[PDB]
């Protein structure tokens, strides 16, 4: 077996307590460390995947174990990609974590169990978030099939299709698969091979890393000297890493709490790098790795520093306080549960607006009809145009407004 | 099982002090068992016990300081005398009671490990200790000290010894918070801790460094522990990292 990466990003949506833990695990086989100092930073859940090809009625293709039985080949498998899951809750509280997995995916699986209530708006909201961040790969999946009646079933998915056409995405396959009797996984492989491309990739483009998650290299047992460095979860967009870089924070933090700050962002070079289950020397691009710098073992342990970009030594990029913001509206309100709508922009009130991952707090000043201008209490950094979400308050918690392009 | 006498010889002098425990009193008066000088019983009258309600008190568990009068070395008869000790010596006496009482204690390890009689163990106890030195408790606390008294006997159980030794003969905590910002952390951290070590440290989780540090004649503690507080402030200031001390 050759020890070639993660070359795309496939993700995972539903409900809490519903079926994509289970799922994952299903897909996969060794066990994911998520849900204090283990895994606890982030609600984001990574976990991986394996796409080999055994070819040599229609529906069977391949199968996950690492040798191959069921079947009746038992010959050696072809090695053609290595993938990386990232598992996102939909809670109504936090989202997020949810947002900024979204900016690093290239796939989307949807996920509804059978059993209980039909229409909801925040799988809606769901899709239309999909749509909007440069998505067309749209694969519905259906978990609790096997507690269900003979025609139900066909009936919901019926009622499915009459809903899903006139969207961006065009002409999305529906699997209907179950995770806790662990059958029909086959057909999704299948489609897996068939339905998604690779976009081209190369050296060229300057370096973009997110990180997400951060951990911590201290376990009871050993002696008091037994340390390990920092390793902070950083997902890559665009952009290959060797051995050899210095990796920086952008942002930046405060020195001392009186007296003036100007102290540059923390700079952190390469120790030891996790990918898949152990070491290895390339970065290839489109995959979460645990990247371990010099970043102290004591910064990255709580919620701190969620999801916010890294750059290299070489290529200065550059940090904005007032933000520009070109605004679309939409008719109705998503994710309410009863339909409201939607109102024109007042001055002076507390929103959100998500610029790719980042979840920062911003201020109305002045709105003629297009642009828009904000005020951030929170650091931010610019590059191209980057994927925007806008999110504002009516009652209780966080409601979509529509989508948002910077114009510059 | 408990018997042997104290000292080297089975029965007491005239004029020599010994104390009692008293079993049972009335008719006689108290024909009772030796602290002092054997366990086999040792007679007093009704008469030689007062001086000074008498009758009210002295049962069980109750001590009496007695001075013997006659013994009879021939088959085991004791006479006793409780008003001729005056109370001049009798803390001196108590003191003597007490050290034979210490000494008898340390008697019961090598009882309980090898299942031999306890009289021969003590028999061979006293040859070095409670023959040419005097008493045996002052003997024990200089061989603890200095090692003078048991080079003149070959132990038969040297294990025995050793547990003995090990039986005759503070830890206090720290916290330190470490949050650093700036480039270099972990190196910084190591250093710190080698400011603070010197017996025992232990790692819990992630934030908090705990130190046990060990005092020598318990008032000791500050004039280290501080010190090393004092190291680790100077330690993490310079980069452009906080740290902080409850």
């Amino acid at each position: 077996i050759i020890n070639r990466q993660a070359t795309i990003n496939i993700g995972t949506i539903g409900h809490v307590a519903h079926g994509k833990s289970t799922v994952v695990r299903a897909i996969s086989g060794v066990q994911t460390v998520r849900f204090l100092e283990r895994n606890i930073t982030i609600k984001l859940g990574y976990a991986n995947a394996k796409i080999y090809k055994c070819q040599e009625s229609f529906k069977s293709d391949k199968e996950i174990s690492p040798k191959c039985q069921r079947p009746g080949c038992p010959g050696r498998y072809k090695l053609v990609r290595h993938v990386s899951f990232v598992d996102c809750p939909g809670h109504d509280i936090l989202m997020s974590t949810m947002l900024s997995g979204a900016a690093v995916m290239d796939a989307a699986l949807l996920l509804i169990a059978g059993n209980e209530s039909c229409p909801q708006p925040q799988t809606s909201e769901h899709l239309a978030a999909i749509e909007i961040m440069k998505l067309k790969h749209v694969i519905i999946l259906q978990n609790k099939v096997d507690l269900m009646r003979e025609e139900s079933a066909l009936e919901h998915q019926k009622s499915i299709l009459k809903f899903i056409r006139g969207t961006i995405a065009d002409g999305a396959p529906i699997v209907p698969i179950s995770a806790q009797l662990k059958y029909n996984i086959d057909a999704v492989n299948e489609f897996i091979v068939k339905t998604i491309p690779v976009p081209p990739r190369d050296f060229m483009i300057s370096p973009r890393l997110i990180v997400i998650r951060s951990f911590d290299v201290n376990k009871p047992g050993a002696e008091i000297e037994d340390l390990k460095g920092g390793v902070a979860g950083g997902s890559i967009l665009n952009g290959v890493f060797k051995l050899g870089d210095e990796i920086e924070i952008r942002p930046g933090i405060v020195t001392k709490d009186k007296g003036k700050i100007q102290c540059k962002p923390i700079f952190s070079n390469i120790v030891s790098l996790f990918a898949e289950q152990n070491d290895l020397k390339f970065a290839v691009p489109g995959g979460l790795i645990g990247v371990g710098t010099k970043v102290d073992p004591t910064l990255c342990r709580a919620d701190r520093l969620v999801g916010q970009v890294v750059g290299a030594k070489g290529h200065l990029p550059n940090i904005y306080t007032d933000i520009e913001i070109n605004y679309f509206l939409l008719r109705r309100l998503l994710g309410v549960k009863k339909q409201a709508k939607v109102r024109k922009l007042e001055p002076n009130e507390v929103l959100m607006v998500n610029i790719g991952s980042t979840a920062t707090g911003a201020r109305v000043v002045a709105v003629k009809a297009d642009m828009a201008r904000l005020q951030l209490t929170s650091p931010a950094c610019t590059e191209i145009n980057e994927k925007i979400a806008l999110s504002r308050r009516i009652e209780k918690h966080w409601r979509l407004i529509g989508w948002a392009t910077i114009k510059k | 099982t408990s018997h042997c006498r104290f000292y080297e010889n089975k029965y007491p002098e005239i004029d020599d002090i010994v104390m009692v425990n008293v079993q049972q009193i009335a008719e006689m008066g108290a024909y009772v068992k030796l602290l002092e000088y054997d366990n086999i019983e040792g007679m007093i009258l009704l008469s030689e016990l007062s001086r000074r309600s008498i009758q009210k008190l002295i049962r069980v568990g109750k001590n009496d300081v007695a001075v013997v009068l006659r013994v009879d070395k021939e088959k085991g008869y004791i006479d006793l005398s409780k008003r001729r000790v005056s109370s001049e010596d009798i803390i001196k006496c108590e003191e003597k009671y007490q050290k034979s009482k210490t000494v008898h204690s340390i008697l019961r390890y090598c009882a309980e490990k090898f299942q031999i009689p306890l009289e021969e163990l003590y028999k061979t106890i006293a040859w070095p200790l409670s023959r040419k030195f005097g008493h045996a408790y002052e003997a024990f606390k200089l061989s603890i000290i200095d090692e003078t008294v048991w080079e003149g006997i070959e132990p038969p159980s040297k294990d025995v010894l050793d547990e003995l030794k090990n039986y005759i003969s503070v830890k206090i905590r720290a916290d330190v918070e470490v949050s650093c910002f700036s480039y270099e952390g972990i190196d910084a951290i190591k250093d710190a801790l080698k400011s603070a070590e010197d017996v025992k440290v232990k790692l819990v989780a992630a934030p908090l460094y705990v130190l046990t540090t060990q005092a020598l004649d318990k008032q000791k503690g500050i004039e280290q522990l501080e010190s090393a507080i004092e190291k680790i402030t100077e330690v993490i200031t310079k980069y452009g990292g906080v740290c902080n001390i409850t």
